[PDB]
């Protein structure tokens, strides 16, 4: 957190850090394009969405409305197939969440990584993201304690902003 | 007595204060360590 204030004026204050070059051109020719990379994401896919979750924290095991149920479309197993499908491709794992309510919102979305990019902003966390698709921006806003975005990363030893995705190391 | 008599200098050596406004804020800048960066530019469009 004091070394926010250097790492984020050398990376560049309130723009969009981009990252990755080939993220989606490794997607169509690893995943499409040869079934062991094709089994290999959808074998640890299906099995991660497939062990179940307790809630603990509480004092005694019990929003597993909410994960059960996200949204009008992709179900429980649908929504983490989808978000490990992500982080297994591009070491990234983003959620929208919508709340007209204040609290427990009603919709997850699996924003998809490839369309998205971090912006540092002055200090530490990033301040917000966008999902670039076509010419068009969104610019999420982290200015606030709910925070709509969970970033998911996997281990990145070099980079500040992103996963690596093992997909990249066997490219 | 002139010998015992010293002068206490700054703190930090300072610098005169110079702009950094670069046009590196509104431009875009990208991260690419290789040789050289290529864009690919549609100088025309197409015609319907």
């Amino acid at each position: 957190s004091v070394t926010g204030r250097i790492v984020a004026m050398a990376s560049g204050a309130g723009r969009p850090v981009w990252g990755p070059r080939d993220t989606v051109s490794l997607m169509r020719t690893g995943f499409a394009g040869n079934p062991v990379g094709f089994r290999s994401v959808k074998l640890i896919a299906e099995a991660t969405a497939a062990v179940p979750l307790i809630c603990q924290d509480a004092e005694r095991r019990y929003v597993l409305d909410l994960l059960r149920r996200p949204n009008a479309g992709q179900g429980r197993a649908e929504l983490f197939e989808a978000l490990i499908g992500q982080i297994l491709l591009s070491g990234n794992g983003y959620l929208e969440a919508v709340c007209p309510e204040p609290g427990v919102p009603r919709e997850l979305h699996v924003l998809r990584s490839d369309r998205m990019a971090v912006v540092p902003g002055a200090d530490g966390w990033p301040v917000g993201y966008d999902y670039t698709v076509g010419g068009r921006k969104h610019r999420f806003d982290m200015t606030g304690h709910p925070d709509p975005i969970c970033h998911i990363k996997s281990f990145h030893p070099t980079d500040d902003h992103y996963g690596l995705s093992p997909m990249q190391a066997a490219a | 007595g002139g010998y015992l008599v010293d002068p206490q200098t700054s703190e930090t050596i300072r610098g005169v204060l110079r702009s950094t406004a670069s046009l590196r804020q509104i431009a875009s800048v990208v991260n690419v360590e290789a040789t050289s960066f290529d864009v690919l530019v549609d100088k025309t469009d197409m015609g319907s």
